[PDB]
Protein backbone atom coordinates (compact mmCIF):
# COMPACT_ATOMS: atom_id res chain seq x y z
CA UNK A 1 0.00 0.00 0.00
CA UNK A 2 2.96 2.30 0.66
CA UNK A 3 4.20 1.47 -2.88
CA UNK A 4 1.12 2.39 -4.18
CA UNK A 5 0.69 5.44 -2.38
CA UNK A 6 4.73 6.14 -3.38
CA UNK A 7 2.92 5.54 -7.26
CA UNK A 8 0.34 8.21 -6.46
CA UNK A 9 3.61 10.57 -5.86
CA UNK A 10 5.02 9.63 -8.84
CA UNK A 11 2.04 9.99 -11.22
CA UNK A 12 1.69 13.90 -8.99
CA UNK A 13 5.16 14.26 -10.45
CA UNK A 14 4.05 13.10 -14.23
CA UNK A 15 0.67 15.61 -13.84
CA UNK A 16 2.77 18.50 -12.91
CA UNK A 17 5.68 18.10 -15.18
CA UNK A 18 3.54 17.18 -18.15
CA UNK A 19 1.40 20.18 -17.98
CA UNK A 20 3.54 23.01 -17.32
CA UNK A 21 6.19 21.43 -19.85
CA UNK A 22 3.23 20.78 -22.46
CA UNK A 23 2.26 24.39 -21.78
CA UNK A 24 5.52 26.42 -21.93
CA UNK A 25 6.46 24.17 -25.33
CA UNK A 26 3.21 25.12 -26.99
CA UNK A 27 3.83 28.66 -26.07
CA UNK A 28 7.32 28.21 -27.66
CA UNK A 29 6.43 26.93 -31.09
CA UNK A 30 3.99 29.96 -31.46
CA UNK A 31 7.06 32.43 -30.11
CA UNK A 32 9.12 30.74 -32.77
CA UNK A 33 6.46 31.00 -35.47
CA UNK A 34 6.26 34.99 -34.83
CA UNK A 35 9.55 34.87 -34.73
CA UNK A 36 9.97 33.65 -38.12
CA UNK A 37 7.16 34.91 -40.20
CA UNK A 38 9.26 37.94 -41.90
CA UNK A 39 11.57 34.78 -42.47
CA UNK A 40 9.06 32.98 -44.38
CA UNK A 41 8.40 35.85 -46.29
CA UNK A 42 11.86 36.00 -47.31
CA UNK A 43 11.57 31.97 -47.73
CA UNK A 44 8.78 32.06 -50.47
CA UNK A 45 10.91 34.52 -52.28
CA UNK A 46 14.07 32.38 -51.95
CA UNK A 47 11.94 29.29 -53.62
CA UNK A 48 10.39 31.38 -55.56
CA UNK A 49 13.62 32.43 -57.33
CA UNK A 50 15.03 28.80 -57.38
CA UNK A 51 12.37 26.93 -59.14
CA UNK A 52 12.60 30.02 -61.63
CA UNK A 53 15.75 29.46 -63.73
CA UNK B 1 16.47 -54.59 40.31
CA UNK B 2 20.53 -54.40 40.57
CA UNK B 3 20.63 -54.17 36.13
CA UNK B 4 17.21 -52.49 35.48
CA UNK B 5 16.85 -50.09 38.19
CA UNK B 6 19.98 -48.29 36.92
CA UNK B 7 19.88 -49.60 32.87
CA UNK B 8 16.29 -47.69 32.72
CA UNK B 9 16.62 -45.13 34.92
CA UNK B 10 19.53 -43.17 34.42
CA UNK B 11 20.09 -43.43 30.65
CA UNK B 12 16.59 -41.82 30.45
CA UNK B 13 17.41 -39.13 32.79
CA UNK B 14 19.97 -38.73 30.65
CA UNK B 15 18.58 -38.54 27.11
CA UNK B 16 15.28 -36.37 28.68
CA UNK B 17 17.88 -33.42 30.03
CA UNK B 18 19.58 -33.78 26.84
CA UNK B 19 16.71 -33.74 25.07
CA UNK B 20 15.75 -30.26 26.28
CA UNK B 21 19.17 -29.18 26.13
CA UNK B 22 19.25 -30.31 22.31
CA UNK B 23 15.98 -28.40 22.32
CA UNK B 24 17.53 -25.55 23.44
CA UNK B 25 20.38 -25.75 20.89
CA UNK B 26 17.76 -26.21 18.14
CA UNK B 27 15.74 -22.55 19.76
CA UNK B 28 19.24 -21.17 19.76
CA UNK B 29 19.35 -22.08 16.07
CA UNK B 30 15.66 -20.66 15.46
CA UNK B 31 17.17 -17.52 17.16
CA UNK B 32 19.12 -17.48 14.22
CA UNK B 33 16.78 -18.55 12.29
CA UNK B 34 15.23 -15.03 12.92
CA UNK B 35 18.38 -13.66 11.47
CA UNK B 36 17.74 -16.23 8.76
CA UNK B 37 15.08 -13.64 6.95
CA UNK B 38 14.44 -11.16 9.45
CA UNK B 39 17.10 -8.87 8.52
CA UNK B 40 16.65 -9.13 4.51
CA UNK B 41 11.92 -9.01 5.30
CA UNK B 42 13.51 -6.00 6.76
CA UNK B 43 14.99 -4.77 3.88
CA UNK B 44 11.94 -6.69 1.74
CA UNK B 45 10.11 -3.00 1.54
CA UNK B 46 12.85 -1.15 -0.21
CA UNK B 47 13.90 -3.75 -2.04
CA UNK B 48 10.65 -3.67 -4.06
CA UNK B 49 10.36 0.13 -3.72
CA UNK B 50 14.00 0.67 -4.88
CA UNK B 51 14.17 -2.64 -7.44
CA UNK B 52 10.82 -0.69 -9.15
CA UNK B 53 12.89 2.95 -9.12
CA UNK B 54 14.81 1.71 -11.79
CA UNK B 55 11.44 1.11 -13.96
CA UNK B 56 10.11 4.51 -12.50
CA UNK B 57 12.92 5.85 -13.58
CA UNK B 58 12.40 4.46 -17.29
CA UNK B 59 9.24 6.50 -16.76
CA UNK B 60 10.82 9.11 -16.43
CA UNK B 61 12.99 8.90 -19.57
Amino acid sequence: LEVEAKLAEGRKKIEVELQEALGSLEQQKEDTIKSLDSQISALSDDIVKKVLP
Amino acid sequence: TIRNSEELRGKAIEQLEKARARLKKVEMDADQFRVNGYSEIEREKMNLINSTYKTLEQFEN
